[PDB]
């Protein structure tokens, strides 16, 4: 630490003058790396807040998407994920006080009231030329009493206070001298404390529920592991078995040998078109106990098509399509009349009204 | 429930209920991995921005002796401390790198993978479902109207093949796409666990290696630190009050101190002073009309005068006094100017002084060093 004359401050030598302007050359570049170094704990302090932010964010996306292992899963890593998060905010406060306050402070008080003394003297300094040159211009021979005190008592006003400017400058200037070092020290001094402070509420409080939550979560993986091998291992060649069955059965009219007509059916479930005043609609027609039920595929539920329980049916032609049927309820109300896809279709559909009827 | 690939030749209108719903909260999963995916690199942003941010703290830190400038060397007290914090920041700086780079690995891209190319091939076999499902109906539809009562087995035939070939197909995809769903299922919660055990190993880590980069001994080092902080401010305070008091009586003296020609009724003069430094006006005269005046400090050494303007580093040789002569004289009707005649007798430079006693002292000091 060094120091300036406050002795010398009367006599206002270039010297005197010349010292001083190494001392602001100083606190020059003391104020331009301290700016600096609160640029970089700055970004620190934003960087932090934006971990516990972001943490917080993510916490609360979990808890409303919950909203039968995985929401347990879910909630358990939530709680830990806003206790890290609780981690990160204590140390973006205990950051906010312990850094970046003592050295806002250095930049707000200190710094800022060097500056300001230093414009009051450079003020004073130049009035006090003002003065003396005014002084220096009175005139010898002849001598008004009057004018000449006023300029007299100007010079001495001025001089005094730049006396007094001067010497408070300086005196900001050597206690400076001190408080630069601790402008350093302490922020970055708080900057570890609080790393410090953090790392140990995380390490035995964070540090239990996350290894918890890993045996946890580690077995429940192994088990969807396991079961999701197992069902895609033969929902694989299930695929398999069912692509080699179903190639006989692609063929729309299938020949008789093939697949014989089954006269004994109590049940019968298919698509049929049905012509209704005058397009043909697709549905999906089965029996239910004594009535054919229809539904068409893309909607939610069926409807009553016909009660077949007394009833008669016949093959029907009708706009020269193939293998078409009506139903003629006993009370001689008729159905629509139906489309099959086939000649067994055809038969087995007439055929099991037929069994199910009287 | 599941979907089962033996209904899916069939397909029943109930079987495609239990298809859209599927399809209905497959879409639900989408949406919500997308919300979650902006999340996890939200989180690893931060991180990111966390090491960015050391790592500057870190360089600034040792900036601080490349920084150089007038007073004198920067203590080495504070040099090697900050060289210190900024080899431990580097450290945190590592340990924040590390977790970064595990929530990229093993958290925010396995979410992502999930993403392309599970999601998107649900997505591609639905797509070829649908199509294989639209030409199935069209081939149904034209093997629907062809005709009874006369018959081309030909065009039946081939149609035939059509509405077969096009529900083979179909068929195919069914399956392929329920099998996909089905396994989706379980995929989720893989896609959901395998990030949520990354980052906890990714935290567990830091914290464990944080945890054991500052221990006791950094704490106690840091507390060796604060008491070399507390030491300083206390000498701070110190020599603030001692300054303190040595401000205020130098700055409590009688206003004659600062009044020029205080003495005039009765001027203290020493008349044997061999030496004298002060601010005097020196007068510039390079015409035979224009003159100006110009205050500028003046001092003796040995036998020569000095004359040093402020803010100059140095001072230089205004005159030689040690044969000259001076004088007190008149100039543009100023008070308490005088004169320095050299040696060969020419009349030399001409000086102002603001008070009697100033005057007549430089005139002796000049004459007795003569």
């Amino acid at each position: 630490m060094d120091k300036l004359p406050i002795e010398e401050t009367l006599e206002d030598s270039p010297q005197t003058r010349s010292l001083l302007g190494v001392f602001e050359e100083d606190a020059t570049a003391i104020s331009n790396y301290m700016n600096q170094l609160y640029q970089a704990m700055h970004r620190i302090y934003d960087a932090q807040n934006e971990l516990s932010a972001a943490t917080h964010l993510t916490s609360k996306l979990l808890k409303e998407y919950e909203k039968e292992v995985m929401s347990s899963t879910l909630q358990q890593f939530s709680k830990v994920i806003d206790e890290l998060s609780s981690c990160h905010a204590v140390l973006s406060t205990q950051l906010a006080d312990a850094m970046m306050f003592p050295i806002t402070q250095f930049k707000e008080r200190d710094l800022k009231e060097i500056l300001t003394l230093k414009e009051v003297f450079q003020i004073a300094s130049n009035d006090h030329d003002a003065a003396i040159n005014r002084y220096s211009r009175l005139s010898k021979k002849r001598e008004n009493d009057k004018v000449k005190y006023e300029v007299t008592e100007d010079v001495y006003t001025s001089r005094k206070k730049q006396h007094q400017t001067m010497m408070h400058y300086f005196c900001a200037l050597n206690t400076l001298q001190y408080k630069k070092k601790i402008a350093l020290l302490e922020p970055l001094l708080g900057y570890m404390q609080a790393q410090i402070s953090f790392f140990k509420m995380g390490s035995e409080n964070l540090n239990e529920q996350l290894e918890e939550f890993l045996a946890n979560i580690g077995t429940s993986v192994q088990n969807v592991r396991r079961e999701m091998d197992s069902d895609i291992e033969t929902m694989q060649q299930t695929i398999e078995d069912l692509e080699v069955a179903s190639d006989p059965l692609y063929v729309p009219d299938p020949d008789p040998t093939k697949f014989p007509v089954n006269r004994n059916l109590t049940r019968k479930a298919g698509y049929l078109n049905a012509r209704n005043k005058s397009t043909w609609d697709r549905q999906f027609y089965f029996t239910q106990g004594g009535n054919l039920m229809s539904q068409a595929r893309g909607d939610v539920a069926g409807g009553l098509a016909m009660d077949i329980d007394n009833c008669s049916v016949m093959a029907v032609d009708c706009e020269d399509r193939r293998y078409c049927f009506q139903i003629t309820s006993f009370d001689g109300k008729k159905s629509s009349i139906l489309q099959a896809e086939s000649k067994k279709d055809h038969e087995e559909w007439i055929c099991t009204i037929n069994n199910i009827s009287k | 429930d599941k979907l089962l690939l033996e209904e899916a030749l069939q397909d029943s209108p109930q079987t495609r209920s239990l298809l859209s719903v599927f399809e209905e909260d497959a879409g639900t999963l989408t949406d919500y991995t997308n919300q979650l995916l902006q999340a996890m690199q939200r989180v690893y942003g931060a991180q990111n921005e966390m090491c960015l941010a050391t790592q500057q703290l870190s360089k600034q830190l040792l900036a601080y002796e490349k920084q150089n400038f007038a007073l004198g060397k920067g203590d080495e007290e504070v040099i090697s401390t900050l060289h210190y914090f900024s080899k431990v920041v580097d450290e945190l700086n590592l340990l924040h790198t590390e977790l970064a780079k595990q929530l990229a690995d093993t958290m925010v891209l396995p979410i992502i993978q999930f993403r392309e190319k599970d999601l998107t091939e649900v997505s591609t076999l639905k797509d070829l479902f649908g199509l294989a499902s639209n030409e199935h109906d069209l081939s149904m539809a034209k093997y629907s109207r062809l005709p009874k009562k006369k018959e081309n087995e030909k065009v039946k035939t081939e149609v035939g093949k059509e509405v077969a070939a096009a529900r083979r197909k179909q068929h195919l995809s069914s399956l392929q796409y329920y099998c996909a769903l089905n396994a989706l299922q379980y995929r989720k919660q893989m896609a959901m666990m395998e990030p949520m055990i990354g980052f906890a190993h990714g935290q567990i880590n830091f914290f464990k290696k944080g945890a054991e980069m500052f221990s006791k001994r950094m704490d106690s080092f840091l507390s060796s630190v604060a008491d070399m902080v507390q030491s300083i401010q206390v000498e701070l305070e110190a020599e603030a009050e001692k300054m303190r008091v040595s401000q205020q009586e130098l700055l409590s003296v009688d206003e004659s101190v600062y009044t020029p020609d205080s003495d005039v009724a009765a001027p203290q003069i020493n008349r044997n002073l061999i030496q004298k430094a002060g601010y005097l006006n020196l007068r510039n005269k390079t015409g035979l009309v224009t003159t100006t005046w110009e205050r500028l400090y003046f001092f003796t050494q040995g036998g020569n005068l000095m004359c040093q303007p402020r803010g100059a580093v140095a001072g230089g040789l205004i005159q030689d006094l040690d044969n000259c002569s001076v004088m007190a004289v008149d100039c543009e009707d100023r008070r308490y100017c005088f004169q320095i005649t050299t040696p060969n007798g020419k009349s030399g430079i001409i000086l102002q002084a603001e008070s009697r006693k100033e005057n007549e002292e430089w005139i002796c000091a000049i004459n007795n060093i003569s």
